[PDB]
C-alpha cells in the first residue's frame, strides 16, 4: 500500500492498483463521486502554444494510459489521402514524392469538415464540405546572374528546393466565405520536400480528408504524448561533510543541493530527477537513501503537430472516452 | 553467418542507379549510415552510399509473437518510412529480320464502341510501346508486338499477296500486384536489329513474412505489427521500433550486440559517430562516462512503462538503437499457390519450377513417413489420384 | 491440422506444434497437402492428427510441449515470492481463456494483514478451472536443480530453493515449473498426465491455455538482457586471474 | 489449427458433392463466386 | 483396476506397421569408433 | 475450336489463378483441361 | 438501434445473470481497461477480466462475475454508467484551471 | 535520399531542419553535438534522424537527362 | 504528342515509323520516350 | 579486336576527375575490373592449383 | 559430412524392413506371410503405449 511504487536497483514494488474493495478485511475505498470529487486536483505548470505541461493528481494508473492511448489514436485531423499527378519528370518518384506530401501537418483544425461515406460511388463521395483541395505548380529553369563556379545552388537556378509553403490552397466552392478569415496553411511551411535541377517541374494536387489516427499516422494529431511519474527520494541518516559533494554529482545538477548553513544534503527542486540509480552502485549509500517513485502524481507532456492547441486534444480526448462509454449505455443486449 | 548475408541486405547500388537497365535491382528509399562505423568501412567509402537503417531496440519478449528469433515492430513507424524497399525489373524484346524481307511491327490499340481502350490496353500509348508513368495490372499488354506467318518460306521474287499476314504475339505483365512502368527506352545493336528494354517499377512495405537481420547474424522472420499504442514508451516517450526477444543472447553469444547497443546510444546524445574496430575500438568504461552525463543508467539499461496497462514493468530493459539492415527473400515473390495447372509432356505429372507453375515435390523420404501411420486410402491417393491419373484397358489372357 | 482462414500473407502455426518439425522462424518454409477425397480427408485426422501424436514412437516420451519461452514466462510466476491480491489474479486468470471458461476463486493464502494469492493457486487453476471440469491429477517430480536437504531426515520435498514438486488433487504444493515438469523429454511431466489419463482432448486443452496466458503475461511484466546482468562483479574478476 | 493466408485460400478448392443436408449451403456459396471467400471455382454437373 | 487397465491397454494392436515405425527410430540425428 | 454446348469459335486462355484452362465466354465449358507443355 | 455490439455469449454464462460472457466490437484495451477500474469497485463484484482473442480481428470480450445479490448484466450497466460520472469530475476540474491558468 | 519529413519513432517532422543543421556549420564552425540541442531535438531518437542521414539526391541530380 | 528524345541531346524527336532510328544534331543512337501528359491516380501511404 | 576491362589504362574510365565520369554518367565509387561483353558483365576469378 | 550420409542409412536400412506388420494371431511377419517372431518382443505389447 501507501502508493509509492519502489526503486531499488534490480527490481520495481506493487506497481499494480490496490485500490479496491475486497483486499482487506475492512472493506474500504469503495467508488463514492463526492470522496472522488475532494481528491482530485489538477496543476498547470509551464503552458504555451505547441506544448503543454500539467499533472493529474489521485487517479489510478488503469485510467491514466486511457488518455495517452486516445490523444494519439482517436482524436481526428487531417492529411493528404489521395495524391494526383500532372507531368513529373523530377528525379524523385511519383509515390515516394506523394508519401511525403501526406505526412506534412496542416493547421486546420477538425470539425470543419465530415467525415467521407466511401460506401458512395466515387464521384458525389468527394462532397464540398468535407474536402479541401490544395495543389502546387513549381518549374526549375537557370538563373542568368555572373556568379562565379561551385557556388551555391539557391542562385545558379531560381526555385530550385520546393518547400511546404508551395502548397497553394486552392478553395472550391461554397467555402470561399468560410475558410476567407483562416485559409490553410502546412503548421511546418519551411519542410523541404524535394530538389530541383532545371528542366525538371513537379505539378499535382492533393485531395487532403478527415481522418483518423489509429487508422494511419499522417492523421495523428500529437508530435508524441506520454507521461511520467514523479520520483521521490528519502534519506535516512544525514550525509555531512565530503561525502554529500560526492553524493551531488551523482544526480542530475538541479534536484539536491547542499545546504550552505551545514553541510548536509536535501532535497531541492524536485521532478527533474530522471533515474539514473546511481546511488545503488556505490555501497556507501546502501542504507543511508531510499529513493522511489509514488504512484498517483502522473507529469504529462502532450505536444501538437501544428493543428490545434495542446490543451484542446486533452479536454477532447476526455471528451470521447465518455461517448465511448456512452455509445453503448444505449444500446440492447443481444442474445 | 554476417558475410553470406551483408552480400544480400538492400540499400544503395552506385550514383548513375536511376540511370542503369538492369535484370533485377533492389533500392531502399531512406538509407542511413550506421552508428558504430569501423575502420574497414571508410577505407572502402562504404558510408557514403549505406544500406540498411539503424532502429531503436527495445530488447523483451512481447506478446508471444517473438519466441524462435522473430521479432516485433510497430505500425506507426513503417508508416512513416521505415524499411519501403522498391523493385525494378527489365524485359526485353528484339524485332528481327527474317530471310523473305519481313519486319515486326508494333501496332496497337484495336478499338471498339467508340473507345480505342480495351481493359488490356489502358497502358499501351499510341505508338505500340506502353506509356511511361502509369501503372499495369494482371493481363494489360505493355508492348504490343506483331509475328508474321511466313517465318521459313522461301522468298517469292514478285508482290502479289503481301497486305495481312501478322499474327500476334504481345507481352503481358503478369505477378500478382500492380507494378508502374518505370522507363521505356529503344535503341539498335551492334548489328541493325532494333532494341527494346521497358524496366518496370514496384515500391512495397514491410509486412510480416519480410526477413531482417541484425548486422551480427540474426535472421528473423517479422512475426507481428502491432500499432504504436500498444509498444512501450519511455519518461520522454520514445516508443521503440523493434522488439526482439533475450533468449538469442545466452545461445549465440553474440555480446556485440549488447556493446553496439551501448556504443550507438552515447554517440546519439555526444552527437558524435563511433568507431567499433577489430581487435580495439571504442572502449567500455570511457563510454560510460558519457551515459551518465545525461542523465541514463550507468548500463544503458533504462526502464519503461507499458502501453497496454499502464503500470511499470517489474525489471528492467535493455533499450537503445541497433543497425538492422534490411534482407531479400521477401514473401511477396514466395507465395505459391497451384490447384490444377500445366503438366509435363514425358511424365504428365505436375511441373516443377515456381515460374513453371509449380506443384511440390512429395518425394521418397516423405513416403515412408505416411506408412509407418499405417494409412492406406490417402497414400493411394495421393500417389495416383491428385497426381498421375489414368485409364488403363488392359486384355486378359496374353494380358498386356 | 484443422485450417482458419487469415487475411495475412504467411502460414502461421501455434508455438508448441514447432517441436516436431524442429522449425526456428528464421526465414524457412513449408509445404502443406489438401486431400480431395472424402475417405482420405477422414482418415488424415484419426491416423495423422496432432492430438493422436502428443508422443513418439521411438521411446514413448512427449515431444509437443512448451518451447523456449513458456517455460520462463510460467516461472516467473510459480517463483515462490509472487504474490497477487483479488484484482490482479482476475485479469491474469481471464487471459488464460477468452472469457469463456467458467472459474472459482480459490481462498487466499496470505489473509489477515490483506488478501493475497500465490503464484501457484492461479497456476492450479488452468488444470481444474472448476467443479465441471474431470481432470483430477497426482505427481511427484525431480526439477531440472534440485539441491538436495539435508538429505537424511528432511524428505526431498524441504529443499533449500522450491525443489521437488508436489501436486495432489490438481493444486501444486511445492516445486517451480522448470522445463522438468512440463517441456520435453521426461516422461513425467504435467502435459503427459493429463494425456494418460483423460484422453488427447483434455491434454490439449490445458496446453493451449498456457500458451494464450504466458503470450499476453510476461510483456506486461518485463523481462530483458544486458550489460548489466552479464559483466563479472569483480570478485570473479579478481579470483579468476590467478587461479 | 493452423493459420492460412487467404490468397492461397482461394486457390486451393475442394471437392464436395452436393447432398439434401448441405444443399441449402451450396446454393449460397455457388452466388458468391471467386472473388469473395466462401465461393467456388469450378462445377461439374452429372451430365457434363 | 487401473493398473490392469493400463497393461490391458498397452498390448500392440494388430495391423501396426511396426517395420515402418522401427526403421526410423535407429536411424536419425586402444580405441574404437 | 467449337464448343460441346455452344459451338462458339473464339476461346480464352484463362491464367488468372495458375490454372491455364481453356473456355469460351459463352457459357463457361471449358474446352481441354491439364495443359500439356513441351518441356 | 445497432444490434452488432455488446452481446452475450450465451454458451459461456449461468442460468441467470449471476455469471455473464459479453464480446463488444471495435473497441480496444482503451476502454476494456478503464471498465476494469471501475467495475471492481463494486463490492459486488468477485470477478471481472477481459481478453483480445486475436489481434487480426477486431472484438472484445470482457468477463464479469459477481455473487448472489444483483445480476452481472445489471452490475456494468452500473458499472459503465459508472464511467460516465467520472469523467465529469475530470473534464470539469481540468477546464476551471485552464480559464484560471 | 532526401531528409524524411517525420521521425520514425516518436512521429515529430524533421523537414525543416537540414538546411539550418548544416548552416549552422558552413558558417560559425560549431559542435556536431550542441548544434542539433541548440535546434531543438532533444530526445535521441530524433539525433539520429540528422546525424546518420546520408544525403544521396545531391550526388543523384548531376546524372540528370537534361546537359 | 511530346515525343521521343535523345540520351545526352535532349532533343526531341518525332521519328517517321519505320524510317531512321537515330537522332538529329548528334549522332547518338539511344531514343527515350518521354512521359505522357495523362493524369495518373496515386494514394498517398 | 580485344576486351578490356573498366579502370584499366586502355579504357577512357582511366583517371578521370569526376566530371568526365559525370559526362559518361558511370559510378565514382564503382570498383571496376569487369568485361560488358554483350550486355551482362562479367569477371574472371582468381583461381589456384598445386 | 553426417546430413547426407544418416537419410543414406535411414532409407537403406527402411527398405529391408519396410513391411513387417502384426496379424490378427498378434503373429509379426513378412509380406510373404512367412513368420518373423511369434510376438513383437516377449510380451507383444505396444513400445510406445
Ligand atoms: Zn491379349
Ligand atoms: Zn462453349
Ligand atoms: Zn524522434
Ligand atoms: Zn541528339
Amino acid at each position: 500500500m501507501s502508493n509509492i511504487v519502489g526503486i531499488e536497483y534490480n527490481r520495481v514494488t506493487n506497481t499494480t492498483s490496490t485500490d479496491f474493495p475486497g483486499f482487506s478485511k475492512d472493506a474500504e475505498n469503495e467508488w463514492n463521486v463526492e470522496k472522488f470529487k475532494k481528491d482530485f486536483e489538477v496543476n498547470i505548470s509551464s503552458l504555451d502554444a505547441r506544448e503543454a505541461n500539467f499533472d493529474l493528481i489521485n487517479i489510478d494508473t488503469s485510467i491514466a494510459n486511457a488518455f495517452r492511448r486516445i490523444m494519439i489514436s482517436e482524436v481526428p485531423s487531417v492529411a493528404a489521402e489521395y495524391v494526383y499527378f500532372f507531368n513529373n519528370t523530377s528525379v524523385i518518384q511519383d509515390e515516394v514524392l506523394a508519401h511525403r506530401i501526406g505526412l506534412v501537418p496542416l493547421k486546420v483544425d477538425p470539425d470543419m469538415l465530415t467525415w467521407v461515406d466511401s460506401n458512395l460511388p466515387d464521384d458525389e463521395k468527394f462532397t464540398d464540405e468535407n474536402t479541401i483541395v490544395l495543389s502546387l505548380n513549381v518549374k526549375c529553369t537557370r538563373n542568368p546572374d555572373a556568379p562565379k563556379g561551385s557556388t551555391d545552388p539557391k542562385e545558379l537556378y531560381n526555385n530550385a528546393h520546393v518547400y511546404a509553403r508551395d502548397l497553394k490552397f486552392e478553395p472550391q466552392g461554397r467555402q470561399s466565405t468560410t475558410f476567407a478569415d483562416c485559409p490553410v496553411v502546412p503548421a511546418d511551411p519551411d519542410i523541404l520536400l524535394a530538389k530541383l535541377r532545371p528542366g525538371q517541374e513537379i505539378s499535382l494536387k492533393a485531395h487532403c480528408i478527415l481522418g483518423i489516427g489509429g487508422d494511419h499516422a499522417k492523421f495523428s494529431p500529437v508530435s508524441t504524448a506520454s507521461y511520467r511519474l514523479l520520483p521521490q527520494i528519502n534519506i535516512l541518516q544525514p550525509i555531512k561533510g565530503e561525502s554529500a559533494r560526492r553524493f551531488q554529482k551523482c544526480f542530475p545538477p538541479g534536484v539536491i543541493g547542499i545546504d550552505e548553513g551545514s553541510d548536509e544534503a536535501y532535497v531541492k527542486d524536485a521532478r527533474k530527477d530522471t533515474v539514473s540509480r546511481e546511488v545503488l552502485r556505490y555501497e556507501e549509500f546502501a542504507d543511508k537513501v531510499k529513493l522511489g517513485r509514488v504512484r498517483n502524481h502522473f507529469i504529462f507532456n502532450v505536444e501538437s503537430a501544428g493543428a490545434m492547441t495542446p490543451e484542446e486534444i486533452f479536454f477532447k480526448s476526455v471528451r470521447i472516452l465518455k461517448n465511448k462509454a456512452e455509445y453503448l449505455k444505449n444500446c440492447p443486449i443481444t442474445q | 553467418y554476417q558475410c553470406a548475408m551483408g552480400k544480400q541486405a538492400i540499400g544503395a547500388i552506385a550514383y548513375n542507379q536511376f540511370k542503369r537497365i538492369d535484370t533485377l535491382l533492389y533500392l531502399m528509399t531512406y538509407p542511413q549510415q550506421p552508428m558504430v562505423k569501423t575502420k574497414t568501412i571508410e577505407l572502402i567509402d562504404y558510408d557514403k552510399l549505406p544500406a540498411g537503417q539503424n532502429a531503436t531496440v527495445a530488447v523483451m519478449s512481447y506478446s508471444g509473437y517473438d519466441i524462435e528469433d522473430a521479432l516485433v515492430l510497430n505500425k506507426s513507424s513503417i508508416d512513416r518510412g521505415f524499411g519501403r524497399c522498391e523493385t525494378r525489373r527489365k524485359t526485353t524484346t528484339v524485332l528481327k529480320r527474317y530471310a523473305n524481307h519481313t519486319q515486326d511491327i508494333i501496332g496497337g490499340m484495336r478499338v471498339d464502341e467508340n473507345g480505342d481502350p480495351i481493359w488490356q490496353h489502358q497502358s499501351l500509348g499510341p505508338d505500340g510501346l506502353g506509356e511511361v508513368g502509369m501503372k499495369v495490372q494482371s493481363g494489360q499488354i505493355y508492348i504490343n508486338k506483331s509475328v508474321p506467318t511466313n517465318s521459313a518460306d522461301a522468298p517469292n521474287p514478285n508482290n502479289v499477296n503481301v497486305q495481312t499476314q501478322y499474327r500476334e504475339a504481345p507481352v503481358i505483365y503478369r505477378g500478382p500486384e500492380p507494378s508502374h512502368i518505370d522507363q521505356v527506352m529503344m535503341s539498335v545493336s551492334d548489328n541493325d536489329q532494333a532494341l527494346i528494354k521497358v524496366l518496370l517499377r514496384q515500391n512495397r512495405r514491410p509486412e510480416l513474412g519480410d526477413k531482417f537481420s541484425s548486422r551480427h547474424g540474426q535472421k528473423g522472420v517479422c512475426g507481428i505489427i502491432v500499432k504504436q499504442e500498444d509498444m512501450p514508451f519511455n519518461d520522454q516517450g520514445i516508443v521503440p521500433d523493434i522488439i526482439m526477444n533475450p533468449h538469442g543472447f545466452p545461445s549465440r553469444m553474440t555480446v556485440g550486440k549488447m556493446i553496439e547497443l551501448i556504443s550507438g546510444k552515447a554517440g546519439v546524445l555526444n552527437g558524435t559517430l563511433e568507431y567499433g574496430t577489430c581487435f580495439g575500438g571504442s572502449k567500455l568504461e570511457d563510454m560510460s562516462k558519457i551515459l551518465v552525463d545525461q542523465g541514463f543508467n550507468y548500463s544503458g539499461k533504462d526502464m519503461l512503462y507499458s502501453g497496454i496497462t499502464g503500470e511499470c514493468l517489474q525489471a528492467y530493459i535493455f533499450f537503445g538503437p541497433i543497425y538492422y539492415q534490411k534482407l531479400k527473400h521477401m514473401v511477396l515473390d514466395k507465395m505459391h499457390a497451384r490447384a490444377r495447372g500445366p503438366r509435363a509432356v514425358l511424365t504428365r505429372q505436375p511441373t516443377e519450377g515456381r515460374s513453371r507453375d509449380g506443384g511440390l515435390r512429395l518425394g521418397e523420404m516423405e513416403r515412408d513417413c505416411v506408412i509407418a501411420y499405417g494409412a492406406s486410402q490417402l497414400l493411394l491417393e495421393r500417389l495416383m489420384i491428385s497426381s498421375d491419373a489414368f485409364e488403363v484397358d488392359v486384355c486378359d489372357k496374353c494380358g498386356l | 491440422h484443422y485450417a482458419k482462414i487469415r487475411p495475412w500473407r504467411t502460414f502461421r502455426l501455434n508455438e508448441c506444434v514447432c517441436t516436431p518439425y524442429n522449425a526456428d522462424f528464421d526465414g524457412d518454409e513449408m509445404n502443406l497437402h489438401v486431400p480431395q477425397t472424402e475417405e482420405a480427408r477422414a482418415e488424415a485426422i484419426n491416423l495423422m492428427g496432432v492430438k493422436n501424436n502428443l508422443l513418439t514412437p521411438k521411446s514413448g516420451e512427449p515431444i509437443i510441449a512448451a518451447t523456449q519461452d513458456f517455460i520462463t514466462g510460467s516461472y516467473l510466476i510459480s517463483h515462490k515470492d509472487s504474490f497477487y491480491d483479488r484484482a490482479t489474479l482476475t485479469q491474469l486468470l481471464s487471459m488464460m481463456s477468452d472469457g469463456i471458461e467458467h472459474f472459482d476463486i480459490p481462498p487466499p493464502a496470505i489473509m489477515k494483514p490483506y488478501y493475497l494469492w500465490t503464484g501457484k493457486q492461479v497456476f492450479s487453476l488452468l488444470i481444474k478451472p472448476n467443479h465441471n471440469s474431470p481432470v483430477v491429477i497426482n505427481l511427484d517430480a525431480k526439477n531440472k536443480v534440485f539441491v538436495p536437504p539435508k538429505s537424511k531426515s528432511l524428505p526431498n520435498e524441504m529443499s533449500q530453493n522450491d525443489g521437488f514438486v508436489i501436486i495432489r488433487g490438481s493444486q501444486i504444493l511445492s516445486g517451480v515449473m522448470d522445463k522438468s515438469v512440463l517441456g520435453d523429454g521426461k516422461k513425467h511431466s504435467v502435459f503427459y498426465t493429463i494425456l494418460r489419463d483423460y484422453g488427447p482432448q483434455e491434454a490439449a486443452n490445458a496446453m493451449n491455455r498456457m500458451a494464450k496466458l504466458c503470450a499476453r503475461f510476461l510483456g506486461n511484466r518485463g523481462f530483458s538482457i544486458g550489460i548489466n546482468d552479464v559483466t563479472p562483479a569483480d570478485d570473479l574478476k579478481q579470483k579468476k586471474e590467478e587461479l | 489449427e493452423v493459420a492460412v493466408p487467404d490468397r492461397v485460400a482461394k486457390v486451393l478448392t475442394y471437392p464436395e458433392k452436393v447432398t439434401r443436408y448441405n444443399r441449402h449451403k451450396l446454393q449460397e456459396l455457388i452466388v458468391n463466386g471467386p472473388n469473395v471467400h466462401p465461393g467456388a471455382n469450378y462445377l461439374l454437373k452429372r451430365n457434363e | 483396476e487401473i493398473a490392469l487397465f493400463k497393461y490391458r491397454k498397452a498390448r500392440l494392436e494388430p495391423g501396426t506397421a511396426i517395420g515402418a515405425i522401427g526403421a526410423q527410430s535407429i536411424g536419425e540425428p586402444m580405441n574404437v569408433t | 475450336p467449337v464448343c460441346k454446348n455452344c459451338h462458339g469459335t473464339e476461346f480464352e486462355r484463362d491464367l488468372s489463378n495458375a490454372n491455364n484452362d481453356l473456355v469460351c465466354k459463352a457459357c463457361g465449358v471449358v474446352s481441354e483441361d491439364n495443359p500439356i507443355v513441351s518441356e | 438501434p445497432d444490434r452488432e455490439k455488446i452481446k452475450l455469449l450465451t454458451q459461456a454464462t449461468s442460468e441467470d445473470g449471476t455469471s455473464a460472457s459479453f464480446q463488444i466490437v471495435e473497441e480496444d484495451h482503451t476502454l476494456g481497461n478503464a471498465l476494469r477500474y471501475v467495475i471492481m469497485k463494486n463490492p459486488d463484484v468477485e470477478f471481472c477480466g477481459y481478453s483480445i482473442p486475436h489481434p487480426s480481428e477486431n472484438l472484445l470480450n470482457i468477463r464479469i462475475q459477481t455473487y448472489g445479490e444483483t445480476t452481472a448484466v445489471d452490475a456494468l450497466q452500473k458499472g459503465l454508467k459508472d464511467l460516465m460520472d467520472l469523467c465529469d469530475v475530470v473534464e470539469s476540474k481540468f477546464t476551471e484551471k485552464i480559464k484560471s491558468m | 535520399m532526401i531528409v524524411p519529413v517525420r521521425c520514425f519513432s516518436c512521429g515529430k517532422v524533421v523537414g525543416d531542419k537540414w538546411e539550418s543543421y548544416l548552416n549552422l556549420l558552413q558558417e560559425d564552425e560549431l559542435d556536431e553535438g550542441t548544434a542539433l540541442s541548440r535546434l531543438g531535438l532533444k530526445r535521441y531518437c530524433c539525433r539520429r534522424m540528422i546525424l546518420t542521414h546520408v544525403d544521396l539526391i545531391e550526388k543523384f541530380l548531376r546524372y540528370n537527362p537534361l546537359e | 504528342t511530346l515525343k521521343y528524345i535523345c540520351a545526352e541531346c535532349s532533343s526531341k524527336l518525332s521519328l517517321s515509323r519505320t524510317d531512321a532510328v537515330r537522332c538529329k544534331d548528334c549522332g547518338h543512337r539511344i531514343l527515350l520516350k518521354a512521359r505522357t501528359k495523362r493524369l495518373v491516380q496515386f494514394e498517398a501511404r | 579486336r580485344m576486351p578490356i576491362m573498366l579502370r584499366s589504362n586502355k579504357c577512357i574510365l582511366y583517371d578521370a576527375d569526376e566530371s568526365k565520369m559525370a559526362k559518361l554518367n558511370e559510378c565514382p565509387l564503382d570498383p571496376g575490373g569487369y568485361f560488358i561483353v554483350n550486355g551482362t558483365e562479367k569477371v574472371i576469378l582468381v583461381q589456384e592449383q598445386l | 559430412v553426417k546430413t547426407a550420409e544418416t537419410g543414406y542409412m535411414s532409407r537403406r536400412l527402411m527398405k529391408s524392413l519396410e513391411d513387417l506388420s502384426c496379424q490378427y494371431d498378434n503373429t509379426v511377419r513378412t509380406s510373404a506371410n512367412g513368420i518373423v517372431q511369434f510376438t513383437y518382443g516377449g510380451d507383444g505389447l505396444d513400445p510406445l503405449e
